[PDB]
């Protein structure tokens, strides 16, 4: 609230910002439009999937084990075992005199979720199919035989190591479950998003303790000691630091937003072609050939879990 | 309000931010301490004998209540200057001690007393802070300071070797040396005693007339006050939102019992952010917590203005129980909504409101308010040996829109 | 005189403002961390007073009583006297024409124009200020050379007075260490209760 | 201007040209910000512009819902369509499936396509349209045993 | 620099500098990101092998 940021309560204060003009008109609107554009960002990126498939009660998916990242019944939010971790990983109305307020994005917590759980169970049961539109049901083992052939390995390579194919895909999402539980800076990317956010907040806020050349940085002490003529003149002050704190706070995350689109609309990218789809794009979707992506919901942001063929062993070999 | 603030006489569906609301308070509260000692004036204002400038005198007034309109409703100060302090609210405000200093000097060096200033008065007898908070009162005194053949009684000194600090005092009587040639303690050729007597004969012009005068200086600090004006303490209540004014705190806010363990030396109790939090009454002694009054963006939702003339309000982040308030009301999440109708059905988001709550014109017409659908549901029919294959194919087109440049400008 | 390592002993309540859960940088005259601090056994010497004392006593049968403040340490300028005698806390200013050997009642022999008065194993904690015409007194007794540890000394009271101090020296009745404040940044941390539990002197070293 | 004189117009002005300077850098700096917008946007219209219309994107969702087929450029005011035209499976219909096929004790795996079969006789076919065709050596591959 | 950009050698004006608050701090956290960002842009680019 700009008028209150700068005046707080004093009407006194308020008529002589009205000399300043559009300011705060200004001021407030450049945030709507950047709080506005965060409900953007989140629908771009997890309402992409038009109807929210649920997946099949019995998991007979060749032996590929998404008990980690398929919703789990038990959780108030529905969300995955490595939402959930994800969720825990990152550590952080209005009751406050510098009119700083917080609003709830549209989607909550909850409704990110059923999204995600809606991708992933659409790309589990369908493939590549619930993209296109039609949502064509396929076995696991044989959408993951497709797959095969995309990276340019016969299909029969699959069938003929499923079991083994299954066990190391098992294996890796467990070694995922266990590096999010015992790491820390792997979210450091969502968390430096809400320490900066933080950061400038706790910046904004403390400049109301500066003078700024006034007697006092208390708006209240001046018009209780000062008569009109004077205070105007030790208020005219206040306003005008206060208004330029909040101008630069309001112009850096002008900035900020710019860089959250670019990385929403990257995400969104991310969604069509490596969840969507199988991306021919080398290093796109991870490293390797890229397979599949399942995207797990996180505070803020998204985690793909992309899944990729890497050749081993390699033989050496005489050609022609 | 809407067309108002968007300066148009027709509106779009949306929600649109109008105006903030807040909790005005119900009274105002005054609270300063039960001291009925008045401040004793009248022995630095009428003493016999003032100090000489060069040796002002100064008196500590506190523990008392004080009454600045005695002083500034006389006629008889012929100058009453303030510094950071203005001289009619000076009798609301409350101070933690004042000393009061007083000197005799001529008519001409009033203009001197007063920050920033130099000369012989400010410079080597009573020099000013340039942040000084007081008050300079000065008067007349022909018909008392001066006598027939000239009175000698008051000094100020004319030589220094450094100008004084403020509020310093200085009241030795070492003869100055003004040169090379050495003084060996004895008066000569740039050798001259450092105090010198005004010419006070009563028929020299104003300029030369001699003038009393007292200025007070007023501390200002975090430290507990002892002495306030002579507001009357009004009753103390709780939960309300009410003005305050706490040994001259001032604020709003919605005073509430505090279980904050104040050591007993601290009056007050400061936010995260340094800003003021917690106060202890000056009478009972009890912490109150200084929650503010609530405030929150008042948003108007709308259909178009060709659609209807039926609005609903968001008071965002504001409880039900705090709004004023065609009657509908539902506490969502993002804050208390007004007028629209709370349904169970759920369906696309028309207008977004927060938390998965959207609102939309529909039946009879009325402005609802519901938990937005995300899609249908759809059981894929998943089976290891069964896959859907298309008999048919859509060629759908497909229009994207992007933009490609802006209007070229100039200022 | 010997010599000893104060570590992080003489942090006290900068203002009478309730502070919790909080981490607050505050800038005034404070005992610099791991300042050498002088030492001495119960010796009754006058010592400089500078821009403020820090003074602390290892004590089991309570000898040490009081202190004398002022610049020439005689009646030709007012000086402060403060004394706990056997059943209260007492505090002057006057002339005092101090003895040259002070001690308990044998602090001086004479005194006039007097302008203030006030009446009221271990480890006793003081801390004097001198400045913007206050005298301003903090301490703590702590349960017990000068231990290493930390705790705040809370304001015991202030002395509206605008005397002159540069030296000062110390009352016995028939061992204790004394430091000299120094304008420094400490970081000072608040616990939910309000209390300061630790502190940081930022000019101390880099990782400071 | 036309009412003070020089020493008390110019405090005067001061005042104006303070804050008309910073409403002035107010306005330009939000431009930058969006100048770099509209950068990005234009960056992209230009990526589809190659990969959309110059070519056939097998990127998902690039080029509109559906497969690609082919995109259209229109220009309009400050900015460009495109009309992406995609072809979109309809009418699926739920067939048996297989990944091999047993014969002789050899395993066949479908070169290109998937096997279904309409409830009694097996057949192979593409993916994405349902044209059945007979299971032969020719469009499918041997590759180890049954078991 | 912030103070010396805005005051030089100055003592009188670093202390005017001070009403103003948070605004060096500002600066030079903002140049500071500038700053390591370029390292991330240069990584990125040829530190993938
Ligand atoms: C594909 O079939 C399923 C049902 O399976 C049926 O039994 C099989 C042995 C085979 O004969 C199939 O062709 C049969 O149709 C359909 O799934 C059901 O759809 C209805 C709505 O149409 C729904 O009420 C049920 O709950 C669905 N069952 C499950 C398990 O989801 C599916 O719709 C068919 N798909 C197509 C494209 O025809
Ligand atoms: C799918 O994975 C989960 C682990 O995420 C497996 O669950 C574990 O099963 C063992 C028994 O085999 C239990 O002892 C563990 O307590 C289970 N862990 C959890 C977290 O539930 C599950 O067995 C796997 N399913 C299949 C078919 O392999
Ligand atoms: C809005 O504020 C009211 C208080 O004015 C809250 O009402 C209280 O709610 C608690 C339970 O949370 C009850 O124990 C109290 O008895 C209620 N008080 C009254 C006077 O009704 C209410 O919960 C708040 N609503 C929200 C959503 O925060
Ligand atoms: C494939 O889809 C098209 C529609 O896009 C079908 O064409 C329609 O067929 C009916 C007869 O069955 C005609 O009456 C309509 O006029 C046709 N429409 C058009 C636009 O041509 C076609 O029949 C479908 N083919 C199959 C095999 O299902
Ligand atoms: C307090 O009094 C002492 C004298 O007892 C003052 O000390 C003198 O200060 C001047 C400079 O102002 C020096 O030239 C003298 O040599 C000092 N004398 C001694 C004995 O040190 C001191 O300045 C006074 N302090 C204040 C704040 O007035
Ligand atoms: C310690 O000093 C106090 C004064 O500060 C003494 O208290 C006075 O004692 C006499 C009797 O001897 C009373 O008549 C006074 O009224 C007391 N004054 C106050 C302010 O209480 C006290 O006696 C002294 N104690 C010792 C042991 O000498
Ligand atoms: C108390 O202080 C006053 C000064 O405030 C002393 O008064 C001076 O005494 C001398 C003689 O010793 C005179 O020459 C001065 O004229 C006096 N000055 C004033 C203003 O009266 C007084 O002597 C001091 N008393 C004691 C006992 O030391
Ligand atoms: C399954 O496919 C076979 C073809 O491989 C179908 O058999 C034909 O059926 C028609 C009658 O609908 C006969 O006229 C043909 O002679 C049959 N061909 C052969 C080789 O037997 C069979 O009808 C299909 N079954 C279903 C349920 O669609
Ligand atoms: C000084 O005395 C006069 C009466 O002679 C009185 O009116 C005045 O109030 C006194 N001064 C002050 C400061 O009270
Ligand atoms: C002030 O009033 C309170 C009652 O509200 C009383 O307890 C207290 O004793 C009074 N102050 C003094 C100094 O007596
Ligand atoms: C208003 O709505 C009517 C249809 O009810 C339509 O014909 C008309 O063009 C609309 N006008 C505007 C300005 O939207
Ligand atoms: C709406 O659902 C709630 C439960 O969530 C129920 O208590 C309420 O009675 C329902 N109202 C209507 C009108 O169906
Ligand atoms: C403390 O300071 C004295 C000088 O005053 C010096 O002689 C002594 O060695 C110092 N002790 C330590 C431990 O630094
Ligand atoms: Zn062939």
């Amino acid at each position: 609230d700009c008028t209150m940021y700068i005046c707080g309560d004093s009407t006194e204060c308020s008529n002589l910002l009205l000399q300043y003009g559009s300011f705060c008109t200004q001021l407030n609107r450049a945030l709507t439009g950047i709080a506005v554009e965060q409900d953007k960002n989140t629908q771009e990126v997890f309402a992409q999937v038009k109807q929210i498939y649920k997946t099949p009660p019995i998991k007979d998916f060749g032996g590929f084990n998404f008990s980690q990242i398929l919703p789990d019944p038990s959780k108030p939010s529905k969300r995955s075992f490595i939402e959930d971790l994800l969720f825990n990983k990152v550590t952080l109305c209005a009751q406050k005199f510098n009119g700083l307020t917080v609003l709830p994005p549209l989607l909550t917590d909850e409704m990110i979720a059923q999204y995600t759980s809606a991708l992933l169970a659409g790309t589990i049961t369908s493939g590549w199919t619930f993209g296109a539109g039609a949502a064509l049901q396929i076995p696991f083992a044989m959408q993951m035989a497709y797959r095969f052939n995309g990276i340019g390995v016969t299909q029969n390579v699959l069938y003929e190591n499923q079991k083994l194919i299954a066990n190391q895909f098992n294996s890796a999402i467990g070694k995922i479950q266990d590096s999010l539980s015992s790491t820390a800076s792997a979210l450091g990317k969502l968390q430096d998003v809400v320490n900066q956010n933080a950061q400038a907040l706790n910046t904004l806020v403390k400049q109301l303790s500066s003078n700024f050349g006034a007697i006092s940085s208390v708006l209240n002490d001046i018009l209780a000691r000062l008569d009109k003529v004077e205070a105007e003149v030790q208020i005219d002050r206040l306003i005008t630091g206060r208004l330029q704190s909040l101008q630069t706070y309001v112009t850096q995350q002008l900035i900020r937003a710019a860089e959250i689109r670019a990385s929403a609309n990257l995400a969104a990218t991310k969604m069509s072609e490596c969840v969507l789809g199988q991306s021919k794009r080398v290093d796109f979707c991870g490293k390797g050939y890229h397979l599949m992506s399942f995207p797990q919901s996180a505070p803020h942001g998204v985690v793909f879990l992309h899944v990729t063929y890497i050749p081993a062993q390699e033989k050496n070999f005489t050609t022609a | 309000e809407t067309k108002c603030t968007l300066k148009s006489f027709t509106v779009e569906k949306g929600i649109y931010q109008t105006s903030n609301f807040r909790v005005q308070p119900t009274e105002s509260i005054v609270r300063f301490p039960n001291i009925t000692n008045l401040c004793p004036f009248g022995e630095v204002f009428n003493a016999t004998r003032f100090a000489s400038v060069y040796a002002w005198n100064r008196k500590r007034i506190s523990n008392c209540v004080a009454d600045y309109s005695v002083l500034y409703n006389s006629a008889s100060f012929s100058t009453f200057k303030c510094y950071g302090v203005s001289p009619t609210k000076l009798n609301d405000l409350c101070f933690t001690n004042v000393y009061a200093d007083s000197f005799v000097i001529r008519g001409d060096e009033v203009r001197q007393i007063a920050p920033g200033q130099t000369g012989k008065i400010a410079d080597y007898n009573y020099k000013l802070p340039d942040d000084f908070t007081g008050c300079v009162i000065a008067w007349n005194s022909n018909n008392l300071d001066s006598k027939v053949g000239g009175n000698y009684n008051y000094l100020y000194r004319l030589f220094r070797k450094s100008n004084l600090k403020p509020f310093e005092r200085d009241i030795s009587t070492e003869i100055y040396q003004a040169g090379s040639t050495p003084c060996n303690g004895v008066e000569g050729f740039n050798c001259y005693f450092p105090l010198q007597s005004y010419g006070f004969q009563p028929t020299y012009g104003v300029g030369y007339q001699p003038y009393r005068v007292v200025v007070l200086s007023f501390e200002l600090l975090h430290a507990p006050a002892t002495v306030c004006g002579p507001k009357k303490s009004t009753n103390l209540v709780k939960n309300k939102c009410v003005n305050f004014n706490f040994n001259g705190l001032t604020g709003t806010g919605v005073l509430t019992e505090s279980n904050k363990k104040f050591l007993p030396f601290q009056q007050f109790g400061r936010d995260i952010d340094d800003t003021t939090d917690a106060v202890r009454d000056p009478q009972t002694l009890e912490i109150l917590d200084i929650t503010p009054c609530s405030f929150g963006g008042v948003s108007v939702i709308t259909p178009g203005t060709n659609t209807s003339n039926q609005v609903a309000v968001l008071y965002q982040g504001v409880n039900c129980t705090e709004v004023p308030v065609g009657s509908n009301v539902f506490q969502t999440r993002a804050g208390c909504l007004i007028g629209a109708e709370h349904v169970n059905n759920s369906y696309e988001c028309d207008i977004p409101i927060g938390a998965g709550i959207c609102a939309s014109y529909q039946t009879s017409q009325s402005i609802i308010a519901y938990t937005m659908s995300l899609g249908a549901e759809n059981s894929v029919a998943y089976s290891n040996n069964s896959i859907a294959i298309p008999i048919n194919f859509t060629i759908s087109v497909t229009t994207e829109i992007l933009p490609v440049s802006m209007t070229k400008t100039s200022v | 005189p010997a010599y000893t390592n104060s570590f992080t002993r003489g942090v006290y309540y900068p203002d009478k403002v309730f502070r919790s859960s909080v981490l607050h940088s505050t800038q005034d005259l404070f005992l610099p961390f791991f300042s050498n601090v002088t030492w001495f056994h119960a010796d009754n010497p006058v010592l400089p007073f500078n821009d403020g004392v820090y003074f602390a006593s290892t004590e089991k049968s309570n000898i040490i009583r009081g202190w004398i403040f002022g610049t020439t340490l005689d009646s030709k300028t007012q000086s402060l006297l403060i004394v706990n005698n056997a059943t209260n806390v007492v505090i002057k200013v006057c002339e005092f024409q101090f003895c040259n050997d002070p001690f308990l009642f044998r602090v001086y022999s004479s005194a006039n124009n007097c302008t203030f008065e006030y009446v009221s194993k271990n480890l006793r904690e003081f801390v004097f200020k001198n400045i913007d015409g206050y005298f301003k007194i903090y301490s703590k007794h702590t349960p017990i050379d000068l231990p290493q540890g930390f705790s705040a000394l809370e304001p015991l009271v202030d002395l509206p007075i605008g005397i002159n101090i540069t030296r000062f020296q110390t009352l016995l009745a028939l061992a204790y260490y004394v430091g000299y404040l120094q304008p420094r940044t400490f970081l000072l941390k608040y616990n939910e209760n309000g209390t300061i539990t630790d502190a940081v002197d930022c000019a101390l070293d880099p990782l400071s | 201007l036309a009412r003070l004189d020089k020493v008390e117009a110019e405090v005067q002005i001061d005042r104006l040209i303070t804050g008309r300077l910073q409403s002035l850098q107010t306005y330009v700096t939000q431009q930058l910000i969006r100048a770099a917008e509209i950068r990005a946007s234009a960056n992209l219209a230009a990526t589809k512009m190659s990969e959309c219309v110059l070519g056939q994107s097998k990127r998902v969702d690039f080029c509109g819902k559906g497969y690609h087929l082919m995109s259209f450029p229109q220009s309009a005011p400050h900015g460009v369509v495109f009309l992406h035209v995609t072809y979109i499976p309809a009418q699926e219909k739920n067939f048996t499936t297989a990944p091999a096929i047993c014969h002789d004790g050899k395993a066949h795996f479908p070169r290109e396509g998937v096997f279904v079969s309409n409830g009694t006789h097996w057949f192979v076919t593409q993916r994405n349209f349902y044209e059945p065709q007979i299971i032969t050596t020719h469009n499918t591959f041997v590759s180890g045993n049954c078991d």
